[PDB]
């Protein structure tokens, strides 16, 4: 059984947004559900709880701006008056002695500077020519200047996972994000290619990274 | 509301910690603990204050009732490094600002290891954009480091962003990416770029000369 | 439920 959220995007300040939770493997008529959010670097924040019978319950701050409802196959979360204080990852949860199932989350981003979606630039990361050659080398990709989160990064179409370090993104003062990913490889994995995707702009970039030539 | 203490706690591999959850109103046995690793959704560990969820090891021991609960994690593993949250589910009895506690970060202390350090000059097509980003990576280290950037021997005070991976589930170590951003003009006006990663009385330094790459 |  599992749950999955959809609908996260950039939202203009003061705007509205409805998220949807789709379930799989159980019946919404026999299970309670809820919503939780988490701002970057902060704790879990309960939003509300929709029991399979009885009254909805909401966090006191959500009452009057957020509502939760059901169909036979989904639950939603309708948000109004969104500001940058509402920027977070939003999770739907199945509730049954606590939140036993969580979605992967969907991201709701309110731009302070009211930015629009912006595709990343992708740059290869390779060391300078170091005069002692090695059987292993660390290569990477820099994903710069995108909005909103997320991007995804894989290596060799997802077939190279061992030795991959994909760092948390960082938000620049401009409001844009950047992220780097590196991987340590022997020859068998080379040439290596980083696969970058930015769903908000329908961007997909594949960058083959070569070690510098000498 | 729900108050967790300590905010953070560090303990050795194989060790034991007890962290605390206090409810201002009685919440019976309606108390759930979750483990959350940075970048992942939470995982339910314990429900009904003391029942471990399926697949959870018995060294996660939830106790208490009413207004005071504890979670004791013994035989700590690097895989246990995470933030732990308590959660009251008495929605039909109390109103809540937040049904969760604020979280307790558990840091698992393995053996100290100095980083190996890599520096990546800007790719040739970066300079054309008018901005360049130099990337320094500190791999597989514990405990935390500080990063200094120097350009022709001058310490940089702006343009630096750092990002750190969570503790490694196998050996407890961190990895850190540090980026220095400069205009192309600034970058072409200097020669030596240096990243210095300091861990107490140890420093590991990596440099390149803009002419050589 | 959810009320002890």
């Amino acid at each position: 059984q599992s749950v999955e959220e959809s609908g996260g995007r950039l939202v203009t300040p003061g705007g509205s947004l409805t998220l949807t939770c789709t379930v799989s493997g159980f019946s919404l008529s026999r299970y309670n559900m809820g919503w939780v959010r988490q701002a970057p670097g902060k704790g879990l924040e309960w939003i509300g709880w929709i029991p399979f019978r009885g009254s909805l319950k909401y966090a006191t701050w959500a009452t009057g701006r957020f509502t939760i409802s059901r169909t036979s196959t989904t639950v939603d979360l309708r948000m109004t008056g969104l500001t940058a204080a509402d920027t977070a990852t939003y999770f739907c949860v199945r509730s049954s002695d606590g939140f036993d199932l969580w979605g992967p989350g969907t991201l709701v981003t309110i731009s302070s500077s009211s930015g629009q979606p912006k595709a990343p630039s992708v740059f290869p990361l390779a060391p300078c020519c170091g005069d002692t050659p090695s059987s292993t080398v660390t290569l990477g990709c820099l994903v710069k200047g995108y909005l909103p989160e997320p991007v995804t990064v894989t290596w060799n179409s997802g077939t190279l996972t061992n030795g991959v370090r994909t760092f948390p993104s960082v938000r620049q003062s401009s409001g844009l994000y950047s992220l780097s990913s590196v991987v340590s490889v022997t020859s068998s994995s080379q040439p290596v290619t980083c696969n970058v995707a930015h769903p908000a702009t329908n961007t997909k970039v594949d960058k083959t990274v070569a070690p510098s030539t000498c | 509301d729900m108050t967790q203490t300590p905010a953070s706690v560090e303990a050795v591999v194989g060790g034991t910690v007890t962290i605390k959850c206090q409810a201002s109103r009685d919440t019976g046995d309606g108390l759930i603990w979750y483990q959350q690793k940075p970048g992942q959704p939470p995982k339910r560990l314990i429900y009904k204050a003391s029942t471990v969820a399926s697949g959870v090891p018995s060294r996660f021991k939830g106790r208490g009732s009413g207004t005071d609960f504890t979670l004791t994690i013994s035989d700590l593993e690097c895989a246990d490094a995470a933030t732990y949250y308590c959660h009251s589910n008495f929605y039909n009895r109390w109103t809540y600002g937040n049904a969760f506690g604020g979280g307790t970060e558990v840091v698992v202390k393995g053996d100290p290891v100095a980083p190996t350090v890599l520096i990546f000059p800007p790719a040739a097509d970066q300079v054309a954009t008018g901005t360049v980003t130099i990337v320094c990576v500190a791999n597989k280290y514990f405990p935390d480091v500080t990063v200094t950037w120097e350009v022709d021997g001058t310490t940089q005070t702006t343009g630096i962003e750092n990002s750190k991976t969570p503790q490694n589930s196998a050996d407890c170590t961190y990895n850190l990416s540090s980026t220095l951003t400069l205009t192309s003009t600034q970058y072409n006006s200097h020669k030596e770029y240096t990243c210095k990663v300091t861990q107490g009385t140890t420093s590991v330094v990596q440099s390149f000369n803009r002419g050589d790459c | 439920g959810x009320a002890g």
